[PDB]
RNA sequence: AGAGAGGGAACCCACU
């Protein structure tokens, strides 16, 4: 975490820009010093001293600033804030020290470390279980209206945004769809930031794949098993009215968490949702349309296999389906929000001090309490 | 123009005729931006003290009086855009009012406040 | 009247005063340890 | 709120009116004793 | 006609918001991004938000873009209702004043000398100071000797004095303060402030009569009360209806031999019974004393409440006799006969006779 | 918590070797809170870029350059869940990836490859959070852990031959839960590699030792397989509660509720795993000559009869330390705490207790007997209305916890984070077993 | 011989 992930968080944060002559701030290289207390002079704070005086065994965190107003100026080793250090780490004082040296520091060699000293209290970050991300799962909501529901808690690595689960569900209604025409089961998708049950074919059309044959190629990889094609036939025949990518995207934008104004600004919102909300692990770029289509086709194909029973259903308690958030991922998840909040406060400070016509003071821009 | 807009919040005074709100520096340097030709307070501080108010309530940034219902209620539709006062406390002396009436300008009070 | 404290890491002793910041004279170590009491202690050997 | 102060299992009706703290009560560990009658409990001196 | 829309603003900075909006309108009135709004209103006493006059909400949103002081009303705007638009511009409205700012806020100041320059006036005040003793406060008399003793920023001219931030006092502060920094209308000091420098009171349940009109000599009990023209509803004797009487027509009449209290004057706080009701002199005897108290009829009310009117403690001992001999302990409690000893060895405090104890 | 369902709480099959099956809090958090097994290790995760470069180096076809006709006759390959492309020959690709993992050329040891054989898939996981455990590698029905490895492993600190060298030797490797679904795991080599009426004869990995499936607290149980599983769980709960020397530097630590023992002993009946938890260096408990006998009737219903003479000889006689911390607060002159000995005539609200135990600075010198409601810290806070008479600062003192007694062990005086004076008092009370 | 006590809320670990 403290060797790679913190730098990843700093670099993955966009360089904030302010529009008057424009200026942007960027953080590129981070520095992690040894734990040190102070008013007072910088001196190495031994962990037992931090425990007795109810101090916090935390190491200061510096970073370099580069602002371009363009007139660029760099600022090396600007104090961001203090982050706690668990004992026996690679950045603790007593790393690799011999047992004699530890006994000189009133620290026993028997202590395994792995705990933080916060206000003199020894804290242990309990590893938290979670469902494994970026993995397709097929479950059965036997009480709901869906026969088999697929999901993929997609979360791109080194991305400040959290996971966004997409569901690919099949309406059950084993017989009729409570109609005189709705015969088969229709596959429907629950996208992030969209409150309605969007059909699968609508999404595939919205990805730039107009032909039913091409969509069936991306969903069913064999055209010599008519049973699976027959099962997907009702879902394909739900949305033969919508044939254009424009109309498909318009239907995507209809009934969103942020509803659209008109045909304009709703096509862009639907494009934004399909670009940066569903399936971030397959890529977030302009050319990632076909890769996202392939993975969505895989999700639908696995759902069809589950509906056929050719592949068994997935267990929520199988430990190949789980991840263990240790101190690394947990502190990274914490540092993402708090680093973003520090950036927000810097932006507020810059907004205050550009409207006066003057130049901001960067040392006062970065407040260390919000990060420590 | 920007010449009408006051520069700061200190010593803001509203005109007794058109309720024009400007700083004392702008009244001293420009007079009235609407009816100085009828008042002639430019080049005289005592004229400003006699023709401007030290007590006003509410300000209106009248930008387009030709299509404003507020300008219809405040009777400032035929004037120029600027900063106006809703309620003005004060009154011109009888000599100025009589001189304005001799020029065909009856003095209507801008004191539209509900006094109890 | 002054209280004698043992200067933690220094292991030396020094006087202290009321409303006196807690500092050692050798290296300014912040942790002081109060000396053992002067009154008698008696322990039943049970 | 007042409704939250009354509605709970830690409120006034259950937590204070039904089951309330009482004086003249002691709580300590029990250990067996076969040398006293079934209607006798051996309480400590510091409790008595 | 355009409509008014509420836009939330920074508190205390609404007039500056209007000024900035006017400057922005003038600066972009010839460009390709015009402000299509009509006017901006920032009232004198409405604090927190301003008003934008426009035919559309989108015009308001596109006009306030770039203004940070209105960022809390940027996403959504609320329109002032049509019938309530006139309420926006509706405005309502040797003496004594009360200071606005400083530590002397809303304190009674006697206007000593009115300076004809219309900038400041001399005010007589009672100092709320600690005489440079606590700071490194209620009203009390200005003690010049104390401020000469304590020293600091002080200059003496007999009874005249200058101290602690150019505060001018004499014998009592006499310092100049601005007319706009004081309120010269609506102070009305009391009698205690006079020493420092009609009325109607009808209560429900009281008994009143009618002194004039066609409904004269009708005694009834008070139900409600109002300010000047009460339009009271008295419950008269042998009348099930409720009539109407103002304050000037009624009078606090009380039958002889009833609970009476005094509301104000020299006799306030005392209770008792009245004896004989004259034209206006009502004589009564108190619940405390039997002295004659003569009061006006208006200074009476009907209230039925009753009138107010050892040495061994903490000493290290040594058990020198008995089963516990040789134990060192500290005496917790001691009596004439026995004493409880906190044993230093065991986790137990036991009581022994004083004859068995020997101090160290 | 408080859910009436059981599936999230049960001991699933995939908890084998990764998490202890016995240790768990037996309250309302059964199965939810678990304890990690001994050799289990959580993969810290690495970047997938070298794996993608290696796959593009070989004949792997990316999704943006394929026809949708040759997909079903080949294996779909995933990296960290995202579908990276297709490969035609799954064998000799899994063999190549494993060959690189048995050598640590490109792929880290923590990274896992899983070839789904029934459905044509091959997924490579490089996530941070997966839970794996090392296993031996069985090439033929022969272990790769030869005698020379043991010879070089016994002579540690001389050859500098560590566990990582054996991982680099392609003898052991970390297998996670996904890969356990596609591995044939030998329990012990002395039974599952000799020819018999053959069971499978297709083993891929061998368990190092079955005792490593247990946790830290289930490893101190002698003969845990002879017990009943609820008894093992209850012992796992009790093992984190036994008195003993919890740390070597306990005399420096100002811990609250420090339970230490006079004469802790290592168990006569021990496991091999206690040598690695260092339970023989900081033990918790004493070897006792127990007799399982019905007697006078005081060991009736889960109770034990003890020997008074043995207890008088220091048997289980523990010592209980409790620390008390207190600092004064420099504030806006209205209330000002300060450490001093309060006086009855001077201080107000002074509770009736002995204040002569305190020193001149309002603290207790170490080595002084204190009991219930005895003052340990003399601190007084000023009263703002002392002038607004003759009665001044009120007592704000921390007493010794009532119904407790003992000797003050040691007192430390220092400054806090804010720079205010701050004192800790550790009080010592021995606890004879009663 | 000078005689009473207060905090309060929140969240973790166990105990039967
Ligand atoms: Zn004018
Ligand atoms: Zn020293």
């Amino acid at each position: 975490f403290i060797q790679m992930s913190v730098q990843r968080i700093v670099e993955d944060a966009p360089p904030i820009d302010l529009q008057p002559p424009r200026y942007l701030l960027k953080f590129e290289q981070i520095y992690l010093s040894k734990p040190t207390h102070w008013d007072g002079a910088p001196s190495p704070m031994m962990p037992n001293e931090a425990r007795l005086r109810n101090l916090t065994y935390s190491a200061p965190l510096y970073v370099d600033i580069t602002k371009t107003v363009q007139l660029q100026t760099q600022h090396q080793k600007t104090f961001i804030g203090k982050i706690p250090i668990m004992l026996r780490s690679t950045y603790c004082l007593l790393n690799g020290l011999t047992d004699r040296d530890l006994c000189e520091l009133n620290e026993c060699p028997l202590d395994p470390g792995g705990y933080f000293i916060i206000n003199g209290s020894e804290k242990v970050l309990i590893a938290q279980e979670k469902m494994a991300t970026n993995t397709v799962y097929v479950f059965a909501k036997k009480d709901s209206k869906y026969a088999y529901t697929g999901e993929c808690r997609s979360c791109l690595e080194n991305s400040s945004r959290p996971t966004s689960t997409i569901w690919v569900s099949m309406l059950a209604r084993g017989g009729q769809g409570a109609k005189k025409s709705a015969i088969g089961q229709r596959i429907v998708a629950t996208l992030p930031y969209i409150k309605q049950e969007v059909p699968i074919i609508i999404v595939f059309r919205a990805l730039g794949f107009v032909s039913d044959r091409d969509i069936l190629e991306h969903i069913i990889y064999d055209f010599e098993d008519p049973e699976m094609m027959e099962m997907v036939k009702p879902s394909l025949d739900e949305a033969f009215v919508i044939q254009e990518q424009n109309v498909a995207l318009n239907f995507i934008g209809s009934r969103g968490a942020k509803p659209g104004v008109t045909k304009e600004k709703r096509i862009k919102y639907a494009k934004e949702v399909l670009q940066k909300e569903m399936l971030p692990h397959v890529g977030v770029s302009d050319f990632c349309e076909t890769k996202k289509a392939y993975f969505l086709g895989y999700m639908v194909h696995r759902l069809l296999l589950a509906a056929l029973g050719r592949r068994e259903l997935d267990d929520r308690d199988h430990y190949g389906n789980k991840r263990l958030d240790l101190a690394g991922p947990l502190l990274a998840f914490l540092f993402r929000g708090m680093f973003k909040n520090l950036l927000k406060e810097v932006r507020i400070y810059a907004q205050k001090f550009i409207d006066r016509g003057k130049d901001f003071n960067l040392e006062l821009a970065i407040k260390t309490r919000i990060i420590s | 123009a920007l010449e009408t807009v006051p520069k700061d919040l200190r010593h803001l005074r509203a005109c007794l005729l058109c309720s024009l709100v400007k700083t004392i520096d702008q009244f001293e340097y420009d007079g009235c931006d609407n009816c100085d030709a009828y008042l002639q307070m430019k080049g005289n501080r005592e004229m400003v003290y006699d023709c401007t108010s030290s007590s006003f309530d509410g300000i209106i940034a009248m930008m387009s009086p030709e299509d404003s219902w507020v300008s219809k209620w405040q009777r400032v539709s035929n004037f120029k855009p600027g900063v106006y006062a809703v309620s003005v406390t004060g009154r011109l002396p009888q000599g100025i009012v009589r001189e304005l009436k001799s020029r065909g300008v009856a003095y209507k009070s801008r004191d539209t406040a509900i006094k109890t | 009247q002054p209280m004698i404290y043992i200067c933690g890491e220094c292991h030396t002793e020094n006087e202290i005063k009321s409303r006196d910041p807690i500092r050692c004279r050798e290296c300014g170590y912040r942790i002081m340890y109060k000396k053992r009491t002067k009154r008698l202690v008696v322990f039943d050997a049970r | 709120s007042l409704k939250q102060r009354l509605k709970g299992k830690e409120g006034r009706v259950r937590g204070n009116l039904m089951g309330k703290r009482v004086d003249f009560s002691a709580r300590t560990v029990i250990t067996p004793d076969p040398n006293l009658s079934i209607d006798q409990v051996g309480v400590p001196r510091s409790i008595a | 006609d355009p409509n008014l829309w509420t836009v939330k603003c920074k508190i205390g900075e609404e007039r500056a918001t209007a000024i900035s909006l006017m400057r922005k309108f003038i600066a972009y009135q010839f460009t390709d991004t015009p402000l299509q709004i009509k006017s901006v209103v920032a009232p004198e006493h409405v604090k927190g938000y301003i008003y934008v006059e426009a035919y559309k909400q989108t015009h308001v949103k596109q006009a306030i873009e770039g203004v940070g002081n209105l960022r809390l009303g940027y996403w959504n705007q609320q329109m002032v209702p049509i019938k309530e638009m006139t309420d926006v511009l509706k405005v309502v409205k040797k003496s004594w004043v009360r200071l606005k700012r400083g530590i002397y806020k809303d304190d009674i100041a006697q206007v000593d000398y009115v300076e004809p320059s219309q900038n400041t006036i001399s005010l007589k005040m009672i100092p709320r100071i600690d005489y440079d003793r606590i700071k490194a406060p209620p009203q009390r008399l200005f003690d010049a000797e104390k401020i000469r003793s304590l020293g600091g920023d002080v200059a003496s001219d007999g009874d005249f004095l200058i101290f602690e931030g150019n505060r001018y006092s004499r014998k009592f502060l006499f310092k100049s303060f601005a007319m706009s920094a004081v309120i010269t209308e609506g102070v009305k000091p009391t009698l205690s402030e006079l020493e420092k420098f009609r009325e109607h009171n009808f209560q429900p349940g009281d008994n009143v009569e009618v002194c004039e009109g066609e409904l004269i000599n009708l005694q009834g009990k008070i139900l409600s009360v109002d300010g000047n023209k009460i339009t009271i509803m008295p419950k008269h004797e042998d009348l099930k209806d409720m009539l109407e009487f103002p304050a000037q027509e009624l009078r606090k009449y009380f039958k002889m031999g009833d609970h009476v209290k005094v509301i104000a004057g020299r006799f306030e706080g005392d209770t008792g019974l009245i004896v004989r009701v004259e034209e206006n002199f009502v004589i009564l005897f108190s619940d405390l004393t039997m002295h004659e108290l003569k009061v006006l009829p208006r200074d009476l009310q009907l209230c039925s409440e009753t009138a107010s009117g050892n040495e061994l403690i903490g000493q290290t001992v040594r058990i020198s006799q008995g089963p516990y001999k040789g134990y060192i302990g500290v005496v917790k409690d001691a009596t004439e006969s026995t004493a409880r000893v906190e044993l230093h060895s065991t986790c137990q405090t036991i009581s022994v006779d004083r004859q068995r104890l020997t101090t160290v | 918590r408080d859910g009436k369902l059981a599936k999230p709480r049960q001991l699933h099959n995939t908890l084998w070797g990764m998490v202890c099956p016995a240790e768990t809090p037996e309250g309302h958090a059964v199965g939810l809170v678990k304890n990690l097994a001994l050799m289990a290790y959580i993969s810290v995760g690495s970047q997938p870029s070298p794996i993608l470069e290696f796959l593009e180096e070989w004949s792997m076809e990316n999704l943006e350059e394929i026809s949708p006709a040759a997909i079903a006759d080949a294996t779909k390959i995933f990296v960290n869940g995202c579908w990276v492309g297709i490969h035609k020959d799954p064998e000799q690709l899994m063999n190549t990836l494993r060959k690189l993992r048995r050598q640590m050329d490109i792929i880290v040891s923590e990274v896992s490859m899983i070839r789904d054989i029934r459905e044509r898939e091959i997924r490579i996981y490089t996530d941070a959070g997966r839970i794996c455990r090392p296993l031996l590698i069985v090439e033929k029905q022969k272990l790769l852990l030869k005698k020379r490895h043991i010879d070089q492993l016994k002579e540690r600190e001389y050859n500098n031959y560590s566990w990582q060298d054996l991982v680099a030797s392609g003898v052991v490797e970390y297998i996670d839960t996904l890969e356990e679904e596609t591995v044939m795991l030998a329990m012990t080599p002395d039974d599952l590699q000799e020819k018999e009426v053959a069971y499978c004869s297709t083993y891929t990995h061998c368990e190092i030792h079955p005792s490593m499936i247990l946790g830290v607290c289930a490893s101190i149980i002698p003969f845990p397989d002879h017990n009943q599983s609820p008894r093992n769980t209850y012992q796992s709960a009790m093992g984190k509660q036994a008195m003993g020397v919890y740390i070597t530097n306990f005399h420096v630590r100002m811990d609250t509720l420090a339970h230490v023992l006079y004469y802790p002993q290592k168990p006569l009946v021990t496991t091999r795993s206690m040598e690695y938890l260092r339970f023989r260096e900081l033990p918790a408990g004493i070897n006792s000559i127990v007799a399982i006998a019905s007697y006078t009737g005081y060991n009736q219903e889960d109770s034990v009869i003890m020997n008074r003479s043995a207890v008088d000889r220091g048997f289980f006689r523990s010592v209980f330390y409790r620390s008390y911390k207190e600092q004064e607060s420099k504030k806006g002159f209205d209330q000002e705490e300060v450490f001093e000995k309060p006086t009855r005539e001077t201080c107000q609200g002074m509770r009736h207790a002995i204040y002569d135990k305190l020193d001149d600075d309002g603290l207790i010198a170490p080595g002084v007997r204190v009991s219930g409601d005895d003052v340990i810290i003399g601190k007084t806070v000023t009263l703002p209305e002392n002038e607004d008479r003759r009665y001044t600062k009120r007592d704000c003192s921390t007493f010794l916890r009532t119904s407790e007694t003992g000797i003050v062990d040691q007192v430390m005086v220092t400054l806090n984070q804010e720079g205010y004076k701050f004192c800790k008092i550790r009080v010592r009370s021995v606890r004879i077993p009663q």
